[PDB]
């Protein structure tokens, strides 16, 4: 299956808003938890290499120290959601201060 | 709307890229169908997807009629909290007049 059985911004979303600051709730949590997750880091690998996706071809650098491993791989898509999201509130900003993170 | 729904709204449960895959998009069905099964009798289901560069509406979100308001409700208070994909899972109610008519949001 998929699904998950075992302080964050409430996960049902308030009573009535508009079709963009319901965007920008959603965002904003999103925003929350991937912090939360690279902070950690609370990463979504999985603990067997069964479900993996075959893995690319490796690269080293100088030290022989590989560059490209799962956790590196992993740890860029939630960096790149988290910036693209940020990025998607930029063209929002209600005076939003940037983080800056 | 304002209030309960016999219609769920699952969000930030996947990204447009899961959903481009036939065999990836078939398990993401049955997986929402079998979960919400468990308050179920469920009417039907609408994820919608690329269709790139199209951005269709609703297209990110995971609808799921139920036969009751009660059911409904009851499946957003489980499911509303959890994990999909180790993503966080969000829930609201949606007007199901909009939904029939495939006004998806």
């Amino acid at each position: 299956s998929r699904w998950n059985q075992d302080p964050g911004m409430p996960t049902v979303i308030p009573p009535g808003l508009t079709r963009e600051q319901e965007r920008a709730y959603i965002v904003q949590l999103q925003i929350e938890d991937l912090t939360r997750k690279l902070r950690t880091g609370d990463l979504g690998i999985p603990p067997n290499p069964e479900d993996r996706s075959p893995s690319p071809e490796p690269i080293y650098n100088s030290e022989g120290k590989r560059l490209n491993t799962r956790e590196f791989r992993t740890r860029k898509k939630l960096e790149e959601e988290r910036h693209n999201l940020i990025t998607e509130m930029v063209a929002l900003n209600p005076d939003f201060k940037p983080p800056a993170d | 709307p304002l209030g309960s729904t016999e219609v769920l709204c699952l969000m930030n449960m996947v990204l447009p890229e899961e959903l481009l895959d036939d065999e990836e998009y078939e398990e993401i069905v049955e997986d929402v169908r079998d979960e919400c099964s468990k308050y179920g009798l469920v009417k039907s289901i609408e994820i919608p997807r690329p269709v790139d560069g199209v951005e269709v509406p609703g297209c990110g979100k995971i609808f799921v009629e139920f036969t009751s308001v009660f059911d409904c409700q009851k499946a957003m208070q489980g499911l509303t909290g959890r994990k999909f994909a180790n993503r966080v899972v969000v829930t609201k109610y949606c007007d199901p007049d909009s939904y029939h008519r495939r006004d998806f949001w």
